[PDB]
RNA sequence: UGGGUGGUGGC
């Protein structure tokens, strides 16, 4: 009805910064509701240097619907998106 | 007024509705912090100052490359299957001085505020390999015409394949990739600057990234920030200037207090 | 947690369904017929159900439960009630528009005077906006002065070959002019509602379309009010004056007062009329009709209260800088705030804010007990709330509530894990940091917390630049997040280092102020030299420093 | 709690409300007749699903008291324990071979496909009155159809 | 419109990037003619119902809300506040999903 | 009544449970909130198709709550009985106001005055049942009824039979 | 926290902040919809747990909200004038 | 733990 193939993705692939904040944010919450943590813990142990940690290594489970004006959307990864 | 509109994912302006406003943001797709003042240095200047700096010739042994600063310089003078490469290129930057001196910048003030500033990696090259040295480099001029020319396609900032795509980007990059041509033609490298190899294929890729970094976000509520960074010197600030003249330009008055011509003569 | 469950579930709202309101579905949403103008039943204790205070529209009273919904005050939204006016009334607020409505059709059948055949008018129909769409009806049928018994053998529209009259606007009160029949007597006279109402029921569900109406949703005979519907009393509910007598809310008193005429109403038709006490009666009706939504209609004096003020209407619970929307709902104040008066400390980094200690007694901030963060936040427990740093409350899993100045036995209690604790406001959290007014995007600022005694707020004065504040006395505010994902919105976006360059002018806005500056050109102008002993020091200063004097 | 794709009841005037209109849609919003089932396309179904549910379970390895056990939860072991026994005394065409032969057979609104195939009947006399709706249709063979379900059926 | 903004903030010497005033400049000609900064202006827009309400004239342009039965999808800024929503912008300009994908990846 | 009915349920889920097995929990987790469950609008949902190989979709995070919300569409068999239906049934029950009788999934009441005159309630008999001469009915008789109303608990649904008419009675 | 507050919002964007700030910090408020006259009319016993949309007799198309109870008393206020605000949640088109 | 008016002062 709306949405698109994933080979005809003109939007640029790139995170950026408001779209990082919402992964940020939500994906701290999530480990904050007691979500396992892909990566090591050294010292990084509130929510927030966890949830940077991950994405300085791309580790994240989460996927961007950018509603593109007419309605439809392209689904992005987290993983296939380049992290700035 | 402003208070929805929002730069999408095509880089397009719309509000509410999608009443589309700008095809291009800002007419370029650039964040608006990230640009300095820079100078296109090809607008300024005689022909004699032009024809001087850039104009290589391969044929004549004197206004060639000073054959210090390359290493395979034995390997060069008369070739004319070279020569017609840079004659092409004398004539791109012929096409492009046209261009920015009869299209765009009319009136030739070259200083304008431009997108990433190459001048300073360049420098920063330099002071990361050594580039003093006075010395042969191996970079050929086909390896740097072939850069600059595999350069000036990969400035994506519509993304896509449709014809209007490809058209618009031509449209969007025209000024920035006549910004890189205007510095980084062959005699302004391989004398004025004098690189070497691994430092230019360092500012080709640099090049992309920071251009890739000044895109606008998509989402940025321009109109928010637009108001409110057109309010703030408002609020600090013989013809009616300052907050009435700009009471009037938003309100629009059929009746402003004392309108004017600007009126040039003909030439003779 | 903050609500109670319900098996209803969740769902933001899309789309607001704008129309009007039948007198039948009013009829239909409600549970009392309003009745008696004494609120009592006779001074004696639970007044009187009939009057204007039924508990089955939602009790205001904290310990009566409602006898409707059957909830607390808490939670009952409250439900309506509808008081049936035997004369029906116009609506306030739709004068000119039934205005251009009646001068649109005919007054016997009820038909426009236009239909496809002349094709200006037929141009007109083909328009997707409901608006202009009225408004080119509007246009094309004020010239037009004749119902047409003919069609604009008799093809008979439905019309009687009767004028169409003048209509003019006085007020309240409508004055129609016929042409009836070339010259003979104007009957100007009062477009009585009923009159209005009995001609709006016959219209078809075409002339619905083409007049920029809609069937199910805006009818137009339901822009006539027969029923006026009560509010429950939250919206009106009753101030304690002084602590054993309740002076009621101007709603109460109008209702009221509607309700005296209402019944002085019903007394006319019921015995010996003298025709114009009749008038004036059902007059008296339609102004307080009219106070009800509005107090400041034109022309004619305010509805009056008892101490010589104007009344509270509804109209003026809604327009106005102090209203709902602008005072309550677009701007409102809220809780987890913060003021004080700043000071400047240059012994800070530039994302610090200095906190006053009872400041972070005082607020808080719910951090998740979760698997990586049980002892520290059992040692906030052990502080208690009389001490930094430590905690005040536990939020179970469920909702329970645990005020720890109120609760002797700390020491017995384990935690689980995925509870919530408010500790205190401790170091290197976000805040949000903000000066009324907010004048370009950098007026909010993130920052982090540094605890300090002496109760102000501390600031790098590098920033005093952005915010536009000067220490001879402002107030900054500091707003608090109670939740992980608003902190991590403002520690990605709004927290200063990411604020530097204002692209009102592509710039930097966050430079150097006076004391730092004017020393370091002092100090590096060229005749300027330092000891060795003074330079340790100076370089020990640097927190970049790696350990290495220069030459 | 749980919804369906659309967005006075009378069986004897077919008037089976907003959910059971003759034209339904799928997950997808293709257009679809409406699934009218007989007791004994049911019990197919019903009886495949269950044991198709538990041979997933089983990594890929009879009775309705046991196919029944298959559900989960004591209410739902409840409601298709007394729909089994109900189709399995019911049923006429306890087999996908007769059973098919029935769907050939009356392949009419999908209501009354499914009743002629769960009702036995003698006579037309008997169809026409516990189905009032094949009234006005006016195309019979109905006897035969009657005759033919009726030889199908097989003994008990 | 652009010559008469850039030539009266640049008076008192204060500069100002091309692209803000270019917004300005061109929202204020969207519609082929200058929808001026009033409440008619953005009152006399087809747009949101709210958002027009939140501005100026709430009771009339209210009455001409529920007066011809107009259908607010809500997708201005001012409805979704009002409406306790998740805003169209920054982080709530776009959904989040869980993966399938990814998590067949994860064990 | 059977019908095959394409069906959805929104699932919530909390933010411990993303794991590695959570489709299948999801899946599981239908089934149990679904089959055996009755409705006014659809009927009482018997059993799903195909339960192993549902399509839940992907979870939206819910912003603020860090929890995930799942369309999870299926197609099941349902059942729903109508006024004027005639259907079979298996008595469960005799007593002196009629008798009760199991039509699959639920029970259907008829009462005496929806009993033929003929058929007359005898206690004495072994075992009780309302006899006729050449009628018996009695505990496990197969009848077949007409459902004259539907009264709706959305739990479970009360049907009331009568065999007062042509062609219902004992088969 | 008042308007050019949520207009510095605004401009940052982070509107999962401002959702933070008019809803949960001050009148969180619950109310009930019936989902065909789109109207909170629904009166509501929960602990007998009940619904009855008593113009429409609905007693399933039931939803709840979460919106500021300014907005509701915006809502009571407006149908007690005489404008229905009604509110689907879908869209429709 | 009132409302509602009104006055003066802070940035
Ligand atoms: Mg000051
Ligand atoms: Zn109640
Ligand atoms: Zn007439
Ligand atoms: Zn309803």
């Amino acid at each position: 009805e709306l949405a698109i193939l994933k080979e005809e993705r003109t939007t640029t692939p790139y995170l950026t910064k408001y779209e990082r904040a919402r992964i940020l944010g939500t994906r701290a919450l999530q480990i904050s509701m007691n979500a396992p943590v892909l990566v090591d813990i050294e010292g990084e142990t509130d929510p927030l240097q966890i949830a940077m940690k991950e994405l300085s290594q791309r580790k994240i489970p989460l996927v961007i619907r950018r509603y593109l004006p007419d309605g439809s959307y392209e689904d992005w990864g987290c993983d296939e998106l380049i992290v700035d | 007024a402003l208070e929805d509109i929002m730069v999408h994912y095509d880089g397009t302006t719309r509000n509410s509705l999608g009443d589309i406003i700008q095809f291009l943001y800002g007419e370029d797709g650039l964040d608006g912090t990230q640009v300095e003042r820079q100078t296109i240095d090809t607008i300024p200047g005689s022909d004699k100052a032009f024809h001087k700096r850039y104009y290589v010739d391969l044929m004549d042994e004197k206004n060639s490359i000073k054959p210090d600063v390359i290493e395979y310089a034995a390997d060069i003078l008369g070739d004319v299957e070279l020569q017609k490469e840079l004659n092409s290129e004398y004539e791109q930057l012929v096409s492009d001085r046209k261009f920015l001196r009869e299209i765009v910048f009319v009136n030739g003030d070259h200083n304008w505020p431009l997108p990433v500033n190459l001048r300073r990696i360049i420098q920063n090259a330099q002071q990361i390999f050594h580039l003093d040295r006075a010395k042969a480099s191996d970079l050929t001029i086909p390896e740097i015409i072939h850069g600059v020319r595999d350069l000036c396609k990969k400035l994506f900032v519509l993304r896509g394949e449709n014809e209007l795509i490809k058209e618009a980007q031509q449209n969007a990059t025209s000024l920035f990739q006549c910004l890189v041509r205007a510095r980084l033609a062959t005699r302004r490298i391989l004398e004025e600057f004098r690189l070497n190899r691994d430092a230019f294929e360092w500012v080709l890729g640099t090049i992309e990234a920071q251009f890739q970094r000044s895109l606008v976000h998509p989402g940025e509520m321009v109109g928010v920030i637009a108001a409110q960074s057109i309010g703030e010197p408002a609020t600090q600030m013989n013809v009616t200037l300052g907050v009435p003249r700009l009471k009037e330009i938003l309100n629009v008055a059929k009746n402003i207090k004392t309108p004017a011509l600007t009126v040039y003569l003909d030439r003779e | 947690s903050q609500f109670p469950y319900s098996s209803a579930p969740l769902r933001s709202v899309k789309e607001v369904q704008f129309g009007l309101l039948s007198p039948e579905e009013i009829r239909a949403i409600s549970v009392v017929k309003i009745e008696y103008p004494e609120i009592m039943d006779e001074s004696r204790q639970r007044p009187r159900e009939g009057g204007l205070n039924d508990p089955k529209l939602g009790s205001i009273d904290r310990n009566f439960k409602c006898q409707t919904c059957g909830e607390g005050m808490a939670e009952c939204p409250g439900h309506f009630g509808h008081m049936e006016l035997a004369k029906p009334v116009f609506h306030i607020g739709f004068i000119p528009k039934i205005k251009k409505v009646c001068e649109c059709i005919c007054m016997n059948c009820g038909k426009l005077l236009l239909d496809e055949t002349n094709p200006t008018m037929a141009q007109a129909i083909r328009i997707r906006d409901p608006k202009k769409r009225f408004n080119a009806v509007w246009q094309l049928c004020k010239t037009k002065m004749v119902c047409e018994a003919d069609a604009p053998k008799v093809v008979s529209r439905g019309g009687c070959g009767n004028t169409q009259p003048v209509v003019r606007k006085d007020g309240m009160k409508l004055w129609g002019t016929w042409k009836k029949s070339r010259d003979a007597q104007p009957e100007r006279k009062l477009l009585t509602p009923g009159e209005i109402l009995n001609v709006f029921k016959h219209i078809s569900p075409e002339d619905c379309f083409r007049l920029g109406f809609n069937e199910d949703y805006a009818r137009p005979e339901w822009m006539i009010i027969t029923v006026l519907p009560v509010p429950p009393p939250q919206v009106r509910p009753s101030i304690a004056m002084d602590e054993t007598t309740q002076g009621q809310d101007d709603l109460t008193h109008k209702l009221s007062d509607i309700l005296k005429a209402n019944i002085n109403v019903q007394k006319l038709e019921m015995d010996g009329s003298p025709q114009h006490i009749i008038n004036e009666v059902e007059q008296l009706l339609q102004f307080h009709v009219a106070t009800y939504m509005d107090n400041d209609i034109a022309g004619q004096p305010q509805a009056l209260q008892k101490s010589g003020r104007p009344v509270k209407a509804i109209r003026a619970r809604l327009k106005g800088k102090e209203g709902r929307l602008r005072g309550n709902l677009m701007g409102k104040r809220v809780d987890f705030s913060a003021r004080t008066v700043i000071s400047g400390d240059p012994n800070l980094e530039l994302d610090q804010v200095g906190v006053p200690i009872s400041i972070a007694k005082t607020l808080s901030y719910p951090e998740t007990v979760t698997q990586y963060n049980i002892h520290r936040l059992t040692e906030y427990v052990r502080n208690g709330p009389n001490e930094h740093p430590g905690a005040k409350y536990v939020i179970r899993d469920n909702g329970d509530r645990i005020d720890l100045r109120y609760h002797k036995r700390a020491g017995d209690i384990v935690l689980q894990y995925g509870w919530k604790v408010e500790r205190h406001l401790m170091d290197d959290d976000p805040v949000l940091f903000n000066r009324q007014p907010s004048l370009h995007k950098m007026s909010m600022m993130a920052h982090r917390v540094k605890v300090m005694p002496y109760s102000t707020f501390r600031l790098n004065l590098s920033v005093t630049s952005p915010y536009n504040a000067d220490f001879d006395g402002d107030e900054m505010n500091l707003h608090v997040p109670q939740s992980e994902e608003t902190r991590a919105e403002l520690s990605q976006l709004c927290a200063v280092p990411l604020q530097i360059v204002s692209p009102q002018s592509n710039k930097p806005v966050m430079g150097i102020v006076q004391d730092t500056l004017c020393g370091v050109r002092k100090m590096t102008l060229r005749d300027t030299f330092i000891e060795y002993e003074q330079v340790m020091n100076m370089l020990f200063w640097v927190p970049s420093w790696d350990g290495v004097v220069p030459q | 709690v749980s919804t369906s794709t659309v967005g006075e009841e009378n069986a004897t005037l077919l008037r089976l409300g907003p959910e059971f209109a003759l034209k339904q849609y799928d997950h997808d919003g293709n257009e679809h007749d409406l699934i009218a089932l007989s007791l004994s396309e049911s019990r197919l179904l019903i009886r495949e699903a269950l044991k198709a549910r538990s041979r997933a379970r089983n990594g890929g390895v009879i009775d309705d008291d046991e196919l029944a056990k298959v559900t989960s939860g004591a209410v739902a072991n409840g409601v298709v324990k007394k729909t089994l026994d109900y189709l399995n005394t019911f049923a006429r065409f306890k087999d996908e071979e007769t059973c098919t032969a029935v769907d050939q057979l009356l392949h009419l609104h999908p209501f009354e496909i499914a009743q002629l195939s769960s009702l036995g009947c003698e006579d037309v006399d008997e169809a026409i009155t516990l189905i009032p709706s094949l009234a006005a249709k006016k195309e019979v063979n109905l006897q035969r159809i009657l005759d033919e379900l009726n030889r199908l059926e097989d003994p008990y | 419109l652009y010559k008469e903004i850039l030539n009266v903030i640049a008076f008192d010497g204060s500069y100002v990037n091309y692209r803000h005033m270019a917004l300005l400049v061109d929202v204020m000609t969207s519609r082929g003619y200058l929808m001026a900064i009033t409440r008619h202006g953005i009152n006399r827009a087809d747009t949101g119902a709210l958002m027009r309400c939140s501005f100026e004239e709430t009771v009339e342009i209210l009455f001409e809300a529920g007066a011809a039965a107009e259908l607010d999808d809500c997708r201005g800024v001012s409805e979704n506040v009002m409406l306790g929503q998740l805003a169209p912008m920054g982080t709530g300009a776009f959904d989040v999903m869980i993966d399938e994908k990814l998590l067949t990846s994860l064990p | 009544m059977f019908f095959l009915k394409d069906l959805s349920l929104i699932l919530t889920l909390h933010p411990s449970y993303f794991g590695p097995q959570m489709n299948q929990y999801l899946r599981e987790k239908l089934l149990t909130d679904v089959e055996g469950t009755c409705t006014g609008q659809f009927g009482y949902i018997v059993t799903v198709l195909d339960g192993m190989n549902i399509d839940v979709g992907k979870g939206r995070i819910i912003p603020g709550s860090g929890s995930a919300e799942f369309e999870v569409k299926y197609r099941a068999v349902v059942w729903k009985p109508f006024k004027g239906e005639v259907v079979d049934a298996i008595v469960s029950n005799v007593s002196p106001i009629g008798f009760f009788a199991d039509v699959g999934p639920l029970n259907v009441f008829v009462s005496t005055r929806l009993i033929p005159d003929n058929l007359v309630y005898n206690p004495s008999n072994s075992p009780p049942a309302y006899m006729s001469n050449d009628e018996l009915i009695t505990k496990g008789s197969k009848v077949r009824l007409k459902v004259v109303g539907t009264r709706t608990d959305v739990n479970e649904i009360y049907a009331i039979g009568s065999i007062k008419e042509d062609f219902l009675g004992a088969i | 926290f008042g308007e050019m507050e949520r207009d510095c919002m605004i401009a940052h964007g982070a509107a999962g902040f401002l959702k933070e700030r008019l809803m949960e910090a001050s009148d969180a408020f619950r109310v009930h919809v019936c989902g065909i006259c789109g109207l909170m009319s629904v009166i509501a016993n929960l602990k007998k747990n009940q619904f009855e949309c008593r113009s429409c007799k609905n007693k399933t198309n039931i939803y709840q909200l979460h919106i500021p109870y300014a907005a509701k008393l915006l809502f009571q206020e407006l149908m007690a004038m005489n404008i229905a605000p009604r509110l689907y949640t879908e869209r429709s088109g």
